DNA sequence: ATCAATATCCACCTGCAGATTCTACCAAAAGTGTATTTGGAAACTGCTCCATCAAAAGGCATGTTCAGCGGAATTCCGCTGAACATGCCTTTTGATGGAGCAGTTTCCAAATACACTTTTGGTAGAATCTGCAGGTGGATATTGAT
DNA sequence: ATCAATATCCACCTGCAGATTCTACCAAAAGTGTATTTGGAAACTGCTCCATCAAAAGGCATGTTCAGCGGAATTCCGCTGAACATGCCTTTTGATGGAGCAGTTTCCAAATACACTTTTGGTAGAATCTGCAGGTGGATATTGAT
């Protein structure tokens, strides 16, 4: 998935497998932590389930500024596209 | 927040003699420091879909800026 | 003397656990940047005390760091460069 | 059958991560949105890393993005510096940065 | 009947809701309490002290604060705690203090 | 209208009267404890789950809890804290 | 059988290599105390790391510390590792 | 001038300082002090280097800093000590 | 060394905000017993990869000489903090409507739990592909001596 | 400032380790489709406790005066490090025995899952109690002037 990604972003460019590794370990330390926060979250508001909503309030407290306001928007975006699907 | 008053945080710090530009230094130091922790604060409170700011809510922005407190709950 | 008197302060001033800034300043102050986030918010009491406690035991500490700083500098007035040295270490 | 993550649009395998959701013990549920989302947002900081560091292998005349393009692209950017503030990348480096007073002359 | 002071059915209660795991054994919470009452009683013990040693005796947060960083170990372990009205230990650099 | 309200209170204060027999405490230091209590427990669960997590089981027993309280604990809260819980492991079991 | 008996191995970090350390670190004069304060620091800090793979390692009933090990110690202490396995 | 030729050189790569077999042994002598009997993973060996060598890269960057404000070059031991105290390490 | 102005202490006193004590109601626990299920320890073992010995050679550590020059020690003095007493503008304290924070009820969109069907992302492994490490050489600074 | 000594920059070149590309197997996923269960948004509402206001309280703004800090200029000692000669020990390419990690199947001690009963910790209103915070007095240590 992150050659795919890295395949959109530059066509012409590849990675050394250190490089994916890292890239990885930076996907699954995200992972982790957009869902701790978001388990805290639910917890804090004796909510038994994690719904788009606590992940978008994770992402909020989680990243900064700029990359919080595009972040919200990449999800928001494939939220409403998903539920439109029959 | 006023001169005699940063001088006497300074004091509890144990500092004797203060430069006069401190207390502007200070100040935006604070400022720095409440913007980080309310924004976070006001953003458990928009999650639980609330208008009033809980101790609880600055309890839980204040642990994971790294600076739990004691006392409020929690 | 100058100095002197400061250090009677030192001595008061650790040894009392009051709050050292006044609370309605304070409080103006939380609201303020507060309404800049999410407009006409309320505050329970206890949150704004959470806060006042928060923000004075990190200038406090903050102090403490600033001093070891200029003392470290050779001198005894603390300075802006001296408390910025101890945020960059801190890494704030 | 189509899979989700072309019903989302998303690169990111969405099923994959509502599984690791569920394994993770987050919550007793996971609603079906939050992993979309979730997916969603790993996809766009992957994204940024990427095009970021696609630069970096740029300007060095590379072709291959190795640690040092990563960490070179991280560092440069306020925002990913931050919150990669408490991360070390193995093999990336540092930043060139020599302090002003050290300087001869 | 774990020979305890703290409440083993309640930690129980507070594991299991806490979605730490799928399964929390028997014996978990009779440890976990345990641990929760040594410590408990650790910091009381010296915030009793630090009490009498003050000619009260009513501990008050003041008292916990001061128990907690004059020991190396409950510091350590409280080092990015803030106690609420506990105020700081009494100390001024040394070159700080009088020319004599 | 209920809206009710567990605290570890009680079971500090008894804990507090075989320290301290003769010995109070304010409602706020009442409070630090009762925080000082809970952040505790968070601490030592997280850490147990994490361990779990990492060798792929399912369930927290007293083992993970003893791991992670000598990671948690420095070394001589750690020492203390381990044979108490031990000890009542073994006080629970043995009847 | 087998064994040699390890120690001073601290004297190893080549107080070049502790020179070529603070070069990176942007460091231009090394005052000649310097080397075994470093070695100080280094050691500590290898021993606090160490101790805590180590008790993962046993947690989980093995004899070989994995770079698993090493990666959730690391973690513990908000030192968090990229690109050594994820 | 030799040292900011030796900063700008190593700046810029990225190989790690620290002799490789010198380091891997007291990680074993360190190691074997906590418990005998042990193995490592090569990986593992080498995840401590690259966190080692980060962080005394990272507190050298303090230290000069701390030597700087007290208008010095040369780095000391009270500069190493000050960045750690501040660091809530110490 | 001798006062003179204060600051600091201590022993005693007592009003009251906050802590302790007794009663009564009860949803929420926590304990108990039965029935069903299952995580993960144990025993067997495939097979990865860790420890280790070997041998060769040059990258790089070590140890010495010797000079460059940083930084502590010292004297000098400009000017900034700090002490202090003057005057009142702001904060603090206690009394009061009303906005919400919550407690309670309803009920449907959405999340399990279950049985199959099908698309896919690992991977073990033989084979071709290719970016760039690394040695080479020469144009271009960057320094140091004069 | 022109020169000489050197380090750095940099495009060209090619053996090769690491990487992009399959053909084939597939257990673990992920997706499709009822059936059953329920978390929590939504509407309504009572009691908090929060924002607001006026009177009583006490901390801060302000200008003069000057002690004394700490940067500037000067000096010289002795440490740091560039240059260099020597040779050790790390690094590297290999190969091997076997420890011990990890895959697979077996099976029971222990955990989950209701269902029923007993106890209990938390809440609310009332009455009563008390540790100690401020207040006073008088002693005496501390600090600054002479």
């Amino acid at each position: 998935y992150v050659y795919k990604v890295l395949k959109q972003v530059h066509p012409d460019t590849g990675i050394s497998s250190k490089a994916m590794s890292i890239m990885n370990s930076f996907v699954n330390d995200v992972f982790e932590r957009i869902a701790g926060e978001a388990s805290r979250l639910a917890h804090y508001n004796k909510r038994s389930t994690i719904t788009s909503r606590e992940i978008q309030t994770a992402v909020r407290l989680l990243l900064p500024g700029e990359l919080a306001k595009h972040a919200v928007s990449e999800g928001t975006k494939a939220v409403t596209k998903y539920t439109s699907a029959k | 927040i006023t001169k005699p008053a940063i001088r006497r945080l300074a004091r509890r710090g144990g500092v004797k003699r203060i430069s006069g530009l401190i207390y502007e230094e200070t100040r935006g130091v604070l400022k720095v420091f409440l913007e980080n922790v309310i924004r976070d604060a006001v953003t458990y409170t928009e999650h639980a879909k609330r208008k009033t700011v809980t101790a609880m809510d600055v309890v839980y922005a204040l642990k994971r800026q790294g600076r739990t407190l004691y006392g409020f709950g929690g | 003397r100058p100095g002197t008197v400061a250090l009677r302060e030192i001595r008061r001033y650790q040894e009392s656990t009051e709050l050292l800034i006044r609370k309605l300043p304070f409080q103006r102050l939380v609201r303020e940047i507060a309404q800049d986030f999410k407009t006409d918010l309320r505050f329970q009491s206890s949150a704004v005390m959470a806060l006042q406690e928060a923000s004075e035991a990190y200038l406090v500490a903050l102090f403490e760091d600033t001093n070891l700083c200029a003392i470290h500098a050779k001198r005894v007035t603390i300075m802006p460069k001296d408390i910025q040295l101890a945020r960059r270490i801190r890494g704030e | 059958a189509k899979t989700r993550s072309s019903r989302a649009g998303l690169q990111f395998p969405v099923g994959r991560v509502h599984r690791l959701l569920r394994k993770g013990n987050y919550a007793e549920r996971v609603g079906a949105g939050a992993p979309v989302y979730l997916a969603a947002v790993l996809e766009y900081l992957t994204a940024e890393i990427l095009e970021l560091a696609g630069n970096a292998a740029r300007d060095n005349k590379k072709t291959r993005i190795i640690p040092r393009h990563l960490q070179l692209a991280v560092r440069n950017d306020e925002e990913l510096n931050k919150l990669l503030g408490r991360v070390t990348i193995a093999q990336g480096g540092v930043l060139p940065n020599i302090q002003s007073v050290l300087l001869p002359k």
